[PDB]
């Protein structure tokens, strides 16, 4: 066992809105028609591995559970990641007048004869507490679905007077309560004082309501190429013919992955980590070819007042290939980051170092107080306050005319000109918009792959036909 | 020094000195879904008229006549064969 | 008497072999579903 | 491209992370939409 | 307008600089072309 | 100006009837933000 073919179990109600005499084809996380269904009787069922152990099984999306019990023996479930009360976790437990639902930081639980149990261990933290929200919870088939979207946790079940281990039929269930849990669930785990679990895919159903708005039957849309030929049509009823469904393809098996023998790795060590960097005027361009564009060590190196990509909005630069790599290495003030970047104005912007306004690539800023500042102040940098025009993008204008304002000549400096180089030295005394920074632009040109600068990946065999 | 001393609870009149009881309020704002919200005021119903309505966040405009319709217990309001909404259960008195 | 006839996917066209993008195509409604009827009634006319 | 910064939907996604893959992946399925929409109207037209 | 700040080219060109501009502008293109497709749509069913 | 006036009290100074020239506002202090809507800043100096 272990596995059971499930026939057509598991429909729920996917909202709360009442339809007639309609059927409705909706997209939800749904357990497929003849699915298998994982039947816990061995492993885990009678005693099972009860007051010693109990695997602890996974909550992909959603979860539908089943049980033909009617002795109560399975009280309750708990849903969380850790569940050791490291993180939050949600515990529903049923006893037989009231419904306990907590969520709080749980350790374990009594449950993993039966005279007393269920005391429990340790709690703390606790953030909420349900109390008999539905109030209760010849056989009785006990179906219930349990689902977490965006934070809330929605429980839906239904009981079906059943001896037969899931007899054919259909029956949906009902929805019975709405949690706003806002907790993350990638594990779950039941209590005893038999079993089945199915798992949610998501999937088109068409689902058939009466008058009444019950839902009698469904078509799982991907069951067979009837089922599909009827989402398709919206009916239960196919005339005679010839009915166009969903295209075909063929699937990948394998990812093939070939780069270069280049395993030289790319020198960002000896830009990013020099230990002079170069003025705002004479702002550094170095080229970055034939290597390996790993940028692990950027993040590695240290923090960054400012990481911004224009273009490649991740961090995750790993996976590209470049044609075309610079890195422009200047130092700035920290009130002057915000001008180097597309669109911006201000005397950097405009006369030291200017983007293109179709610019891709990333500008990374430091603080670099503890290397650049000097007590006297460090005169080595230098911008360009005073310009007779605006600067072109990645235009390097290092004239050393001294500019004249206006009509006048003004040979020299003073009466009416300006040398246009002006000094501001940094000092460790200054706040954080004055203390230097150290900004290196990378710009990256991404034209397909004519050459090589490509991520730390590895290549494959080739395999072809 | 201590804090366990009595400071203000004896009148020591002055503007400085009298006892003020203060209150004050995080309001967290986290990101899950919140669960304190002020309370939302209700007006009488009126059917029979064309109207302006929101019935628990659903709003439109219409005219509210008895339903014969027999909604579920959980179902709140109901759609046509084109998905536009054409009955509601109304949050207090239940009637469709 | 008749004419070439052609069927169109509309999703492998807009979103050919994209998960996201059919997501996101899938927010424009019937669009996709009155064209391939409209191919569908090409189609048939020409053999008519 | 249609105003998209590639007209390959494989590049958007493994050039942008999804917020911004959604603007870019928006932008082509309006573009390639209208062209479906324009062809099948020249088909029903020249169907007629 | 079709949303933009102005109908007229030479005065969103005037007014900003390319990277609003041209979304300005995108939006003019969108609109123009629904219009002239439109125009021509009706003028085949016409001449049919 | 030597005082601003109170949020409450917003002081309105109209201008008219002159000439302008944006290097000036520049030129008076470095600057927390300067964000234009409808215009794009240093297209300004053309009819503002
Ligand atoms: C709260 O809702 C309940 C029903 O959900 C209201 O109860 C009915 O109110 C009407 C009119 O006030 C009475 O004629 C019924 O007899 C009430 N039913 C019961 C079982 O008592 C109740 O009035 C609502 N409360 C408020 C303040 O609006
Ligand atoms: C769920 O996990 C993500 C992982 O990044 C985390 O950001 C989020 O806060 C978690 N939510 C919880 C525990 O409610
Ligand atoms: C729907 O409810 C009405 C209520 O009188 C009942 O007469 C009818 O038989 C019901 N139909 C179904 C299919 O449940
Ligand atoms: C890199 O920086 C460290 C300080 O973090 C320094 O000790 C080392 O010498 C630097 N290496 C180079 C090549 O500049
Ligand atoms: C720019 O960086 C390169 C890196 O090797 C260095 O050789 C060159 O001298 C630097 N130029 C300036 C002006 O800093
Ligand atoms: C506003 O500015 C004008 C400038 O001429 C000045 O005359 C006026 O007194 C100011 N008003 C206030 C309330 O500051």
């Amino acid at each position: 066992q272990s596995y059971t073919n499930s026939f057509t179990r598991g429909v729920y109600y996917p909202d709360k809105v009442f339809r007639s005499s309609v059927l409705h084809l909706t997209q939800d996380l749904f357990l497929p028609f003849f699915s298998n269904v994982t039947w816990f009787h061995a492993i885990s069922g009678t005693n099972g591995t009860k007051r010693f152990d109990n695997p602890v099984l996974p909550f992909n999306d959603g979860v539908y559970f089943a049980s033909t019990e009617k002795s109560n023996i399975i009280r309750g479930w708990i849903f969380g990641t850790t569940l050791d009360s490291k993180t939050q976790s949600l515990l529903i437990v049923n006893n037989a007048t009231n419904v306990f639902i907590k969520v709080c930081e749980f350790q374990f639980c009594n449950d993993p004869m039966e005279s007393e149990s269920g005391v429990y261990s340790s709690a703390n933290n606790c953030t909420f507490e349900y109390v008999s929200q539905p109030f209760l919870m010849f056989k009785n088939l006990r179906e219930f679905v349990f689902k977490n979207i965006d934070g809330y946790f929605k429980i839906y079940s239904k009981h079906t007077p059943i001896g037969r281990d899931f007899p054919q039929g259909f029956s949906a269930l009902e929805p019975l309560v709405d949690l706003p849990i806002g907790i993350n669930i990638t594990r779950f785990q039941t209590l005893l004082a038999d079993y089945y679990v199915g798992y949610l895919q998501p999937r088109t159903f068409l689902l058939k309501y009466n008058e009444n708005g019950t839902i009698t039957d469904a078509v799982d849309c991907a069951l067979d190429p009837l089922s599909e030929t009827k989402c398709t049509l919206k009916s239960f009823t196919v005339e005679k013919g010839i009915y166009q469904t969903s295209n075909f393809r063929v699937q990948p098996t394998e990812s093939i992955v070939r780069f270069p023998n280049v395993t030289n790795l790319c020198p960002f060590h000896e830009v990013f980590n020099a230990t002079r960097f170069a003025s705002v005027y004479a702002w550094n361009r170095t080229r970055i070819s034939n290597c390996v564009a790993d940028y692990s060590v950027l993040y590695n190196f240290a923090p960054f007042f400012a990481f911004k990509c224009y273009g490649v909005s991740p961090t995750k630069l790993n996976d590209l290939c470049f044609t075309n790599v610079y890195a422009d290495s200047f130092v700035i003030k920290g009130n002057e980051v915000s001008q180097i970047a597309p669109g911006q104005t201000g005397n950097i912007a405009d006369y030291n170092y200017k983007l293109p306004d179709d610019f891709t690539g990333c500008v990374i800023a430091w603080n670099s107080n503890k290397l650049d500042s000097k007590h006297s102040g460090n005169y080595d940098y230098w911008y360009r306050s005073f310009r007779k025009s605006k600067l072109k993008p990645f235009e390097r204008d290092i004239s050393t005319e001294i500019y004249q304002a206006g009509n006048k000549p003004c040979k020299g400096k003073g009466p009416n000109c300006y040398f246009p180089l002006q000094s501001y030295g940094f000092r460790p005394t200054y706040g954080v918009g004055h203390q230097p920074y150290r900004v290196v632009v990378l710009s990256f040109e991404l034209l397909h792959a004519p050459a090589t600068v490509c991520g730390p990946k590895k290549s494959t065999n080739l395999v072809k036909n | 020094y201590f804090p366990l001393q009595s400071y203000g609870f004896r009148p020591t009149y002055g503007v400085g000195h009298q006892p003020y009881r203060v209150v004050v309020l995080s309001f967290e704002l986290l990101h899950a879904p919140a669960t304190v919200c002020g309370p939302k005021k209700s007006t009488n119903l009126v059917k029979n008229k064309c109207v302006n309505f929101n019935f628990n966040g659903l709003t439109g405009t219409g005219v509210l006549t008895k339903s014969n319709k027999k909604f579920l217990p959980f179902q709140q309001f109901g759609r046509d064969i084109v998905d536009t909404t054409d009955a509601v259960r109304d949050p207090q008195t239940l009637e469709i | 008497v008749s004419m070439t006839k052609t069927s169109v996917d509309c999703t492998m066209y807009i979103c050919g072999d994209s998960t996201e993008c059919s997501n996101l195509l899938l927010q424009y409604g019937s669009f996709c579903t009155q064209l391939k009827r409209a191919l569908t009634g090409i189609a048939v006319e020409q053999d008519k | 491209k249609f105003g998209a910064i590639s007209s390959v939907l494989n590049d958007i996604l493994s050039r942008l992370d999804p917020p911004e893959a959604e603007v870019q992946i928006d932008r082509l399925i309006t573009g390639r939409l209208q062209s479906l929409q324009t062809y099948v109207t020249q088909q029903l037209i020249r169907a007629a």
